[PDB]
């Protein structure tokens, strides 16, 4: 006859994980539309000719 | 998961995550099916072999 | 406790036993003092010195 708190729900039951980080997220599709650019300071300044 | 990445503006925001449980409990299960040892070995049949 | 011992009449009895459970939560405490650098570490650990 032993109490609630030391039974199925705490004293017997095992912890697992197998949940974990198993829902992904979307896979990145960034690059398919964008491409990247480097910069190296404040701000990036573009030009061209016509 | 995380708070999604957002401008650095005004001030820095500490934030929290949320975790989840669940529970499930084994249960115990049985089957027994009776015969009379004497009818067993009193069968020539060949059935009754593959119990 | 186990059962008390029991004289044999007949047949056996099965008796129960029964369990119990204490729960206890932890408490968090502390202590600080303030001293100034040069008061004692940059001069002399005259007080202090077995802080």
């Amino acid at each position: 006859a032993i109490i609630t708190p030391a039974l199925i729900s705490a004293l017997k039951t095992s912890f697992q994980k197998h949940f974990q980080d198993a829902l992904a997220t979307a896979p990145s599709t960034y690059l398919q539309v964008a491409t990247v650019i480097p910069s190296t300071t404040a701000s990036n300044t573009y030009g061209w000719l016509g | 998961q995380f708070p999604k990445l957002r401008e650095w503006i005004g001030q820095r925001v500490i934030k929290d995550m949320a975790a989840q449980g669940y529970q499930i409990t084994n249960k115990l299960f049985e089957s027994t099916v009776g015969v009379k040892r004497t009818d067993i070995e009193d069968d020539n049949l060949g059935v009754y072999g593959p119990l």
